[PDB]
């Protein structure tokens, strides 16, 4: 009704202006409520009139904020649910409430990701370990602070020079007491001759296999390619996007440049050209290894993972 | 040996239409004029018509094609028990994926040209309708890009794809084929056709791309290689020996390692190269 | 216009003979008819003749020795005061000079051709005296080998090399120019010659060189480069447009990057590709 329309309007306009919420989790839990309030409040009679509605819907909140992807992915995996539902229905008035139960199925999945990811997390810690992250990331942070319960090594979180967020990680990480050492994003090749792996988080998984993430790890990946280090990206499969990298120069989100050259630094600012971009691209060659709550997988593996959780025909959403 | 006449009229009416396509339209031919009620009887007469068709034809993407419509066979036969019922499964099988294959180029053209910038610079190999159809798609979606086309010396046909650009009115220049390292730096992105790929990502195309290739390593540039579903070879090529004798026959085929290779642009949208493993594990030869 | 005259009637006179030391021999004979006793009047009419040397002649070799004997000149002008002695000092060194360098080949040819296998494999590149001067030294020295020749499809001369290697009654092989990557696996060494040498240890040569550079960089293959002393070129070209623009008129020339050359083996020795810069830098342009 109209309530729908109230909700639905204050999450884009809470996706236009700013982060809301912070972490992405919860607004993956949040794009599925709502995803199934649009689902319980309307009336349909064959599937691909909601198809069609999802997809007019899902072009909203993606026109709302273009570079985040969570909402995009989530309105094409439940689009794909619906798919399959159909499909395996066609071969009628039941299927509402297996889209709902197939909802709560994914919430219970999305629920318990980070701790898999934990529970998995051993797997690639040994003893006495230099580990360099960068950014900001929960998932990394709870990967490191329990991997550390039977472990001692340590963790070299580097900040990023737009909004350094790795204080809050330093800060984090010497509570659980893993040895950690703070440095800037300049010294990464200063200090990758001692760098065993490199384990860091990222904000999208595209579909070739490349990702884009926080600014300036690219260059980390350049620079452990360049020594050979293998990189860990524990990264949950909410953040897996088909959208390819060259398409419509709609890569990078660019924020205001006062964090890079402030405001009273005088009348020379009229004269220069201050860009701030917050996300950088990464090939899949640069990549060794991604951690998802079913397991490690491949660069070349996340092809299968696409074809598994979208449909080639909802690419354009 | 009326496999071949009708193999050549139908290459020959439409200078358009690949070699491959051509093959399985007179494979299907061959099947609807056989007519008779064997799995093996049937399964050894496909197989002279693609020794024959290969005895012809030096081509890798005809025996590519061969080879998955014996595939197809293999798997209708095994599929059906009966084989009345079967030789019509097959004939009306046969045609509706003729049709979809028919249209496959278009659907290359939509959902390759997505990638190439505009103000941008394309470097392309030797003749074929794939990259002519994904260019004149981008420039139907209205880009402006230079193209340096390989003069491909063995039969000078980058010269006659510079030609038939030029009549499409867009700017593009043949490039020497010994200096396709001299403009790399300037090629941002390097977008080539091929015409046959191997089972792990890798490709089998004419004899200048795999050099091109490692001067797309060499210098960070993204090989980007447009190729069909048809195409798909299940061999595996070590070194450039490793590759069969007869599709050489001064080489004419060479050997592309999948490192080098960035992306695929198939029928089922723009893949890692581990795909092409993929399909052709659940294809299983 | 002598100077021009005098150049091709002594680069006409021997096809076994070089640009460059056509080129010395024309300025010493400038030297020797200018009869003008003046330090800066001699060398704006040596650096006129190396305008018009040029000017008619687009190699980078005749460029490359003028400097160095301009360099010579200079040289030998602040090292005597008078010039009246001084011209018959230059005469002299310069025909000395002349004479050293006219035995610079046969000096490459016996410290150059120990490095060849025997039973092995030769890729090779365009005509040039040099590399069949090492060849004939080593099948002098009781060596066997296969021959793999660029074709070098701008000037068809790799098929000239062959021609006097099969005179010379050794295997060669003319190889497709767009098949140096095909074969590079085979190649266990690659010995090529170079028409000049940048200051850094990269060269100067044809325009099919640098890809096989990579082609050596990727497969591990030991990518020797062979040239004299007078190619010494005191230029830093970066990109490959950043060679000077009047050396190329389809480009010409490719410039290698030194890390993909194992050594060079010039007058002084086989030397580290940092070598030439050492003797740039105590010759002081």
């Amino acid at each position: 009704g109209s309530e729908l329309s109230e909700r639905i309007e204050s999450f884009v306009e809470t996706l236009k202006r700013g982060g809301g919420p912070r972490s992405s989790e919860e607004m993956a839990r949040e794009t599925l409520g709502l995803l199934r309030q649009i689902i319980t409040d309307h009336r349909w009679s064959n599937a691909g009139e909601l198809m069609e509605l999802i997809r007019r819907e899902g072009r909203r909140m993606t026109a709302a904020q273009p570079s985040e992807t969570t909402v995009g992915n989530m309105v094409r995996r439940v689009l794909k649910i619906i798919r399959e539902e159909y499909g395996r229905l066609h071969g009628y008035a039941q299927l509402q409430s297996n889209i709902i139960e197939a909802i709560n199925e994914l919430l219970v999945e999305l629920e318990g990701t980070m701790e898999n990811i934990a529970a998995q997390a051993l797997e690639h810690i040994h003893s006495n370990e230099v580990i360099m992250t960068i950014g900001f990331s929960r998932t990394v942070e709870a990967f490191l602070k329990e991997a550390a319960r039977k472990r001692k090594f340590h963790v070299i979180v580097a900040e990023c020079a737009p909004f350094c967020q790795g204080h809050e990680m330093a800060v984090n990480l010497s509570k659980a007491g893993i040895e950690t050492t703070v440095m800037t994003d300049a010294a990464i090749f200063a200090v990758m001759s001692r760098v065993n792996k490199v384990i860091i988080g990222t904000k999208t998984i595209l579909a070739n296999g490349a990702l884009r993430a926080v600014t300036g790890t690219h260059t980390l990946a350049l620079a452990a390619k360049h020594h050979s280090t293998p990189l860990i990206v524990c990264a949950p499969m909410f953040k897996l996007s088909p959208q390819f990298p060259n398409e419509e120069d709609s890569f990078h989100k660019f924020v205001a440049p006062e964090e890079v050259l402030p405001f009273t630094e005088g009348d020379i600012l009229e004269k220069v050209s201050v860009h701030c971009p917050v996300f950088d691209y990464v090939p899949p060659e640069l990549i060794t290894l991604f951690i998802s709550n079913i397991g490690g997988n491949a660069p070349s593996y996340i092809y299968r993972l696409m074809s598994e959780l979208y449909h080639p025909d909802d690419h354009v959403l | 040996k009326e496999l071949i006449e009708y193999f050549k009229s139908q290459m020959k009416e439409d200078p358009d239409m690949a070699s491959a396509v051509a093959a399985i339209r007179t494979l299907l031919e061959f099947l609807k004029r056989d007519k008779g009620e064997t799995i093996q009887g049937l399964r050894a007469n496909l197989t002279s018509a693609i020794e024959t068709l290969c005895g012809v034809d030096s081509s890798v993407a005809v025996s590519s094609g061969g080879e998955l419509f014996l595939r197809f066979i293999s798997l209708a036969s095994l599929e059906y028990s009966d084989y009345s019922k079967c030789k019509k499964i097959m004939i009306e099988r046969g045609e509706l994926f003729l049709r979809r294959i028919s249209l496959s180029r278009n659907k290359i053209a939509d959902l390759c040209h997505t990638f190439i910038k505009d103000g941008a610079t394309i470097l392309t190999h030797a003749y074929s309708r794939v990259v002519l159809r994904v260019l004149e798609a981008a420039v139907a979606a209205k880009k402006r890009f230079s193209v340096y086309v390989t003069e491909s010396q063995p039969d000078l046909s980058g010269k006659k794809m510079a030609k038939a650009l030029c009549h499409l009115n867009v700017p593009v220049t043949v490039v020497l084929d010994a200096a396709v390292g001299y403009i790399m730096e300037k090629a941002d992105l390097v977008i080539v056709g091929a015409e046959g790929v191997v089972e792990n990502g890798g490709i089998i195309n004419k004899i200048g791309t795999n050099q091109m290739a490692v001067c797309a390593k060499a210098q960070n540039k993204p090989f980007y290689v447009v190729a069909e579903s048809f195409k798909f070879v299940r061999l595996f090529p070590l070194n450039q020996q490793d590759v069969p004798d007869k599709f050489k026959y001064h080489p004419w085929v060479d050997y592309t390692a999948p490192s080098l290779i960035t992306l695929l642009f198939t029928d089922l949208g723009v893949l890692t190269p581990s795909a092409v493993s993929d399909e052709l594990i659940k294809l299983y030869l």
